[PDB]
């Protein structure tokens, strides 16, 4: 694999502090990976589809168990995107990590990799693998009112098919929270 | 007691690029250190190393449409700090806020088709004024070229040299006269292995050269 | 490569629009496409001090932030009074974040918490605001002029005669 | 021999926060030194700190009624920086002076029975926006919770933990949404031993942490 | 706690020789060091070393009519700072630019004659007041004069002491007196030998001595 690629960072972070982290300390068994749904991709879109994906949905888990508990929190964010192909395919797809997203326009399209990023395409990646380090206003954060962030992905070239290959792809992510203090 | 009031004749101007400061008045306060906060940055040049950008054809598609066929010639574009090739581009509108520029210029490639073809393309300069394009790799190679393959890499980023007239150049261009600044610096390939679609991609960026003088608006605030 | 790190180019000035008896004050007030704002709007999140000019009469007054508006003309937080024809004051940060940004998605108003504030006066013509130290973090897209014509594009140049 | 007189450009207001001083003109005067005398301090807080404060309930009488028998629910009140729960409050005078405003705050608790009657109460946290206030203890305790009893003791001290939106908040509230700012933090009992006529007291105060930035009059001077 | 204002009394003008200075504004830019770059220079008068002039007389013709027969008298002109014999002349123009000006002046002389042709010259000066130009070698002798010869060498720089009333002297002439501030100052010759059609050169520089003050325009700008 390409391997990790991290954002803005690599290290082991602070973990314990102050009233509030002392109030609210790494809970560590609030952590579990599991799968969403992303989209679909066959040789119909043709460039400039976007497909939005805001954060983070309700979850039958500890971690989702608190995300309604509807309080003063942080949290981080592990990524690991990928979609099971077959070498004969061709295009590249484009992964985002995207802060404080909003509904762009036709020609800024043409910017995205501005954020951390892969590349996809059956030939380079077969897993994409990346890691925000918290961030927000406050120094810790209450969700329902806001989302600091999102899992988007967008076309970044047509896709390409011949006999040999799968002529649909589903594609999947892996989204699970990590070094929360709530 | 006085001191001599030497006083000031005539200067003193409020105005704009200047450097005196102020009094703090609802003062003395204190904030957070805002260290160790994440994505911290100072360069726009720097910050446009990292990250590779794209382009644009007619066909408003930003990838290269990748004929794989008896053609020889690939197709062509230009590279201006203001050209249709290259609007939407993270160093243009950073750019396009300054008039003096230097410094190397930066691009990438990114292969479509599977691994296994065998492929051939040759990067080429051509300086703003050889009065005809190159039709041959050969002769095209005169002024600057390079090469690789499919084998053993996908990426590439290349490198034009920061040829001018004198060590520096306007970003915006002129209405007065008629040759391109630089030329119409494209690639050339040597026989497609075999692809039934392929596909090209290529950015632009910062390096160790791009640099800026400055700064004027232009737009119609 | 000695520009393009803010500390340079943020220490200007930018007129703004808009004006009333009294008048809230804030970055995102500025033009789109003023080079002021752009780098500024090409970020996510950015410090700063921050520096203000107005040329006005009467009595010119300022509170910070998080303050009961109904409240200013009377008892007189702090000011300095008249003086024609330039006036330069600075404020220091005052909001209730670490931070400011410039877009805050939540269920597309600009939120109520980044406010350098407010002045208010009898009669107020013309502003000029300045950024002090700055800092931004997370720089976002960004747009050039667009493109119409053929060739790269067009424009008038200034020469003698 | 001038010096330059490098003339002000338009600076110098005489305005409101400023540092500069003045003159002396009957001056030159002593006056016999005013330490040794009683009474000294220097903060609002810290003066805040040793002073505890009383409340108020619509019934205008500032100790709480206090219910002896099978009820349950004791009585329940608010904890702003400006609530009619808190008016007559050293703090919100004080307070109501600013706008800025950080730090844990503080409360008392008085007994009145005699002190033979054994008791049991129980002091809870509630954060704005539980969307239901508890109703039996245990399930209170899931925010905040802590107890004591008439054994052992009499008075004590309680704190809520400066739970906000951002490490600061505004001293008034808004007039454009709904949700209260903290709750309605109060108190639960376990079953009363007996008594005639109870009574309770409750104060706030200054402490390790009450904070403050400022400041503007709001009155109407 | 102001310090005294000992303000300024009428003084202070924006006027021309000043030595005070500004403010850079769109400033803090540096540029390549110019050092290495030929042609450098600082003065007026060094530079007026090393390079020579040439003359003028009525005929037009900058070279001298040299007769080469029993004649004895071979020509006379003048040495101003401004006249007729030396308007050409890039001292004058440096000069004429300026008021005040001292020290000795320089001269030269290329001979025309094939080398084998003997000859004599005699280079002569005349002060300004001698109130008859001299008419013989010997007699001219009496002011100031020299010798050289076809042999051994063919160039010659020459030079008058910087006679004059004054330790210096005004660079234009009068229109209130007669007589020449200079005089006529010109050269004698022995027996010439043989030539068929001769000719002479002869210039002015600056050297070790020649010195102004200064300045105001003097045109009609």
């Amino acid at each position: 694999s390409v391997g990790v690629t991290y954002g803005y960072s690599t290290e082991e972070d602070h973990v314990a502090g102050p009233n509030t982290s002392g109030l609210e300390t790494r809970v560590v068994q609030a952590e579990r990976f599991f799968k969403k749904f992303l989209f679909d991709w066959t040789t119909d879109k043709p460039f400039g589809y976007l497909t939005k994906l805001e954060l983070p949905t309700d979850h039958h888990g500890v971690f989702g168990h608190l995300v309604d508990s509807y309080a003063y929190m942080r949290n981080g964010w592990d990524v690991e995107v990928s979609a099971v192909g077959n070498q004969f395919n061709g295009g590249c797809l484009l992964v985002a990590m995207v802060p404080e997203w909003k509904a762009f326009d036709t020609r800024e399209k043409y910017q995205l990799t501005l954020f951390p990023h892969q590349f996809i395409s059956p030939r380079t990646n077969m897993t994409a693998h990346i890691t925000v380090p918290y961030l927000g206003v406050n120094r810790y954060d209450q969700y329902k009112k806001h989302k600091p962030w999102t899992l988007v992905v967008m076309v970044l070239s047509p896709l390409t098919v011949s006999n040999t290959a799968a002529p649909q792809i589903k594609v999947y992510a892996n989204i699970a929270p990590t070094y929360v203090h709530v | 007691g006085i001191f001599p009031v030497a006083c000031a004749d005539g200067y003193g101007g409020l105005v704009t690029t200047d450097p005196k400061t102020a009094d703090p008045v609802y003062g003395k306060v204190y904030n957070p250190p805002k260290t160790n906060y994440p994505g911290r940055f100072t360069n726009l040049l720097d910050v446009a190393e990292a990250c590779p950008t794209f382009l644009r054809f007619d066909d408003g598609k930003p990838y290269v449409v990748t004929r794989a066929d008896d053609t020889r010639l690939l197709a062509k574009f230009d590279v201006s700090l203001a050209a249709k090739h290259m609007s939407n581009t993270y160093l243009s509108g950073i750019a396009q806020y300054y008039t003096q520029y230097s410094g190397t210029i930066n691009l990438h490639f990114m292969f479509t088709g599977s691994t296994d073809s065998k492929a051939r393309y040759m990067v080429a300069y051509i300086p703003p004024g050889v009065e005809t394009p190159p039709d041959t790799p050969e002769e095209a190679a005169h002024c600057i070229h390079a090469e690789w393959d499919t084998g053993l890499n996908s990426k590439f980023t290349f490198s034009i040299p920061y040829v001018s007239a004198a060590d520096y150049a306007y970003t915006a261009s002129d209405t007065a006269e008629t040759t391109n600044v630089q030329g119409w610096v494209c690639v050339y390939q040597i026989t497609h292995g075999k692809a039934e679609n392929d596909t090209l991609l290529v950015s632009a960026s910062a390096g160790k050269d791009f640099e800026l003088r400055l700064p004027i608006d232009p737009r119609t605030q | 490569r000695h520009h393009t790190d803010v500390g340079f180019i943020m220490d200007r000035f930018v007129k703004i629009n808009s004006l009333s008896p009294t008048h809230v004050i804030d970055l995102m007030q500025t033009h789109k496409h003023g080079i002021v704002g752009a780098l500024l709007r090409a970020a996510t999140y950015y410090f700063s001090d921050l520096e203000i000019v107005v040329r006005h009469d009467g009595n010119l007054t300022w509170v910070p932030n998080g303050a009961p508006e109904a409240a200013l003309s009377n008892t007189s937080n702090p000011t300095a009074y008249n003086k024609a024809p330039f006036t330069r004051l600075a404020l220091p940060y005052t909001a209730p974040h670490r931070v400011l940004a410039t877009v805050y998605d939540g269920t597309t108003q600009l939120p109520a918490s980044f406010n350098y504030g407010a002045i208010q006066a009898q009669a107020i013509h013309e502003l000029l605001v300045r950024m002090k130290r700055a800092e931004l973090y997370c720089p976002r897209p960004l747009l050039a002029i667009k493109v119409t014509s053929q060739d790269r594009y067009k424009q008038k140049i200034i020469a003698p005669a």
